[PDB]
């Protein structure tokens, strides 16, 4: 088996995957059980038909995951359950790779444990682990879209390149230079989609009936009638008495899942019985946190600030590089209006000197990131970046976790 | 001012103004009347409050309301004693190691399964069934010294600002609606309010 | 003409793979030399005026 | 018709060497930051563009207009961002001037003959009584 499986562990919802697909699979990462004891795994929560009174657990937290047992379990489901995922079929995978994505800022006793868990029980050959981070500089090996917006305006890796991640958990931003990132001027912004969530409750409590406990509405509304705002806060104040967005509370008499609705459109006129939020001004005041935290009176800094600062831990030569080519990476990102409006700020900041450009990945960013990996795999890089069973088995794990893919050594 | 004016040539201070009712005719500071880093502007109280209030939005669930000072702990390494005592805030709790699912998991995968074995009995082999059942807290990980004082130094102060706080100018407007027009502070719980409506929502509860 | 003489010089030597802002985008050194001649351009149209 | 350039949020100014003859006050020269909106940038002015600025008396959070045609600045006024820092302010705050701070631009006016007669007969300049 030549090509390896390609596995972007997500602390929402991981991608597992063959390197041949050009998509993702998609599987859950979190555990919902039922009030009355019933639970039911990861890719079943989905199905269940109260979503009102749940008991929730996430194994990966804000930093990393620590107890291996419910991620070793979903790994498994996901790698031996041919019939829930169609097309992918496997025996032991004894000759076939791994290629993973991990955090660069990973414990590395829990970096040990990850190796030791990941080569000594699944029997794998080859691995390779790396964040996401530098993955994205070969996008210069493989045709794609990527659309570069500009600032101002109204080998085959790229060594220079400079990125941020914000997914489910927490922030990431990282600086790349020769094909190896600085892990000194890495930032970390708090403000992950956990955060927005619990933004989004807040807010509603201060505006709509409580949900607290019905935190999968919550992500659902996050996802779905969210929009940064274009321009300003109060511009977009402006707007919020003529747009609007109405939710229908999920009966779990009639539908598990509701609908959002425009007055403007007729295309739904049919009348129902439950209760209606509107949302008016939430749709944009919440995305703005990310700019303005201490909307939610918080000594946070905020984004403009720790992107500004990190450039500042850069040596000057290689400061306006990493502004001139930037990608945008995570699931955060997918909320429309907000790569303008960070590319708008973080222009007005910069000097007039140098211009910045951000380059988005069409669509959300998670199944960019895969196949960007799954062509990391078919560039033949990896081959001269690989390692061996041997190398493995004739050192231990400390070695591995210390030596090659160790942070401090690349600090 | 109108020409020739009165005075009686006691006090007379031309940059203080006094006036009202007199409905206790005492300056607000007559005696001392009682009884740009952001970590300058708001004091450590009011920062550590901010603190609190950022890992209680944290938690998405009542089970690690509870949860707090453990998380707090393992992020600034304060003892749960004064987490209880100054903050002020506002098997599903232990972790994913339910027996429960554990069986329940195998009707998951019950679909399609060929399993073999292929293992030994080693010390990376104990290693490895101690990980399956880890049972294993964050303040387990920071107190025991599996991890190097240097990852814990590089891990801590990587993220965290230390000179510029803030390079955006705020908005500071009203904590209950948004009305950007004639904000104001209140009388007594000194939070800003806009509207009517605002002041009678906040006066009750917040105020 | 004494900048003249250097940016025309800088534009003979570099002009075809330097010119595009791709290449600018994407530099160590030839990012370089595009700032150096629009600096000298601008600079001399300051001088002008 | 006439080329001019102009510069155009002020980020921060220092005044200022040793004297070293017969200069009781020595003042060098006097940087200044505009922010702007298209990218920010500082430079080195005149003494006598700060004299001025002085009469202008403008604070160090506000948006001022400078010709260096002629060297003198006009004050904009405050900076729009910079509200709500009092619950009440007479100045109006004026959003942020749009562009590049270093704006090159020509004009283009139509006058008579008769205007420069009327100019030159009854000039409008002068301080004194
Ligand atoms: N189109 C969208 N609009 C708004 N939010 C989105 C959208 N798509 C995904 N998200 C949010 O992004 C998050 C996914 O993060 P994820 O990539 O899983 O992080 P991690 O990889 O660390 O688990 C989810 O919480 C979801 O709410
Ligand atoms: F693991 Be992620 F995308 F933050
Ligand atoms: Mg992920
Ligand atoms: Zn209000
Ligand atoms: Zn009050």
């Amino acid at each position: 088996e030549t090509p390896p499986i390609v596995i972007d562990n997500g602390s929402y919802e991981i991608k597992f995957g063959p390197s041949t697909n050009k998509k993702p699979f998609r599987a859950l990462n979190a555990l919902a059980k039922d009030k009355f004891g019933t639970s039911y795994l990861s890719n079943h929560i989905k199905n269940i038909k109260d979503i009102s009174s749940i008991t929730f657990r996430r194994p990966h937290e804000l930093g990393q995951l620590t107890l291996w047992e419910l991620e070793s379990c979903i790994w498994d489901y996901c790698l031996f359950n041919p019939s829930e995922f169609d097309g992918f079929d496997l025996k032991e995978g004894k000759g076939h790779h791994l290629v993973a994505s991990e955090s660069c800022m990973t414990l590395p006793e829990l970096s040990k444990h990850a190796d030791q868990v990941i080569f000594e029980e699944y029997e794998f050959d080859s691995l390779f682990k790396s964040p996401v981070a530098v993955f994205v500089p070969f996008t210069k090996s493989y045709k794609g879209e990527m659309r570069t917006i500009s600032g101002k305006d109204e080998s085959d890796y790229h060594d220079f390149q400079l990125v941020i991640d914000s997914g489910f958990n927490c922030t990431w931003i990282i600086p790349v230079l020769k094909g190896i990132p600085y892990y000194k001027a890495v930032k970390k912004l708090d403000i992950g989609g956990r955060f927005l969530t619990g933004l989004l409750k807040e807010t509603l409590s201060f505006r709509h009936y409580n949900m607290m406990d019905e935190t999968i509405l919550v992500n659902n509304i996050k996802e779905q009638c969210l929009f940064v705002s274009p321009v300003s806060y109060f511009d977009s104040f402006k707007t919020k008495d003529k747009h609007a967005l109405e939710y229908v509370l999920p009966d779990f008499q009639t539908s598990f899942l509701g609908y959002v609705r425009n007055p403007r459109k007729e295309n739904v006129p049919l009348p129902e019985d439950a209760q209606i939020i509107t949302l008016t001004d939430e749709l944009f005041t919440i995305p703005e946190t990310f700019f303005h935290p201490e909307i939610s009176q918080i000594t946070k800094p905020g984004i403009v600030e720790a992107i500004l600062e990190s450039l500042s831990m850069l040596p000057e030569i290689v400061r306006p590089l990493m502004v001139g080519n930037i990608v945008c990476t995570g699931g955060n990102f997918n909320l429309p209006n907000f790569a303008q409006r960070l590319a708008a700020e973080l222009q007005r900041q910069l000097p007039t000197d140098w211009t910045c450009h951000v380059s988005v990945p069409e669509g959300d960013c998670a199944l960019f990131g895969w196949e960007v990996m799954s062509q990391f795999a078919k560039t033949d890089s990896y081959r001269k970046a690989r390692v061996t069973r041997e190398e493995y088995y004739e050192h231990g794990p400390d070695w591995c976790t210390k030596h090659r893919f160790g942070y401090q050594n690349w600090i | 001012k109108a020409l020739v004016e009165e005075i009686d040539k006691k006090t007379y201070n031309p940059d203080i103004y006094f006036t009202s009712l007199d409905p206790q005719a005492r300056r607000y500071t007559s005696k001392k009347i009682n009884k740009h880093s952001f970590e300058e502007r708001y004091t450590q109280q009011e920062i550590l409050q901010s603190d609190r209030r950022f890992m209680e939005l944290n938690t998405e669930n009542f089970s690690d309301l509870p949860n707090v000072p453990t998380l707090l702990s393992d992020l600034t390494g304060v003892p749960r004693d004064r987490i209880e005592s100054t903050t002020k805030p506002i098997y599903g709790h232990g972790w994913v190691l339910k027996p429960e699912t554990l069986r329940e998991i195998q009707l998951s995968y019950k679909s399609t399964k060929l399993p073999k074995p292929k293992r030994k009995n080693t010390n990376r082999i104990v290693a490895l069934k101690k990980v399956l059942s880890s049972k294993r807290n964050l303040h387990s990980f920071l107190d025991s010294a599996l991890l190097n004082l240097m990852d814990k130094n590089v891990i801590y102060h990587n993220v965290y600002n230390k000179r510029y706080f803030k390079v955006l100018p705020l908005i500071t407007t009203c904590s209950i609606c948004g009305g950007y027009d004639s904000i104001s502070s209140c009388v007594n719980c000194g939070n800003k309010i806009c509207s009517v409506s605002c002041f009678k929502l906040h006066n009750e509860t917040r105020c | 003409n004494k900048l003249r003489e250097t940016n025309k010089q800088l534009q003979e030597e570099f002009g075809e793979a330097s010119f595009l802002n791709f290449q600018d985008a994407n530099q160590y050194f030839k990012y370089s030399n595009k700032q150096k001649l629009e600096g000298t351009v601008d600079m001399l149209n300051f001088l002008k005026m | 018709k006439e080329t001019k350039e102009v510069y155009e949020e002020v980020t921060e100014l220092t005044p200022e060497e040793n004297p070293l003859g017969g200069y009781g006050k020595t003042i060098s020269h006097v940087i200044v930051g505009l922010k702007s909106a298209k990218g920010t940038k500082t430079l080195r002015l005149d003494p006598t563009i700060y004299e001025s600025i002085q009469r202008e008396k403008v604070s160090i959070g506000d948006v001022i207009y400078i010709e260096a045609n002629t060297g003198a600045v006009k004050r904009v006024g405050r900076s729009d961002a910079y509200a709500t820092e009092f619950d009440l302010e007479t100045e109006e705050y004026v959003p942020l001037p749009k562009g590049e701070v270093h704006k090159k631009k020509e004009i283009v006016q139509d006058v008579t003959l008769h205007d420069l007669d009327v100019a030159n007969a009854r000039p409008q300049g002068g301080q004194d009584v």
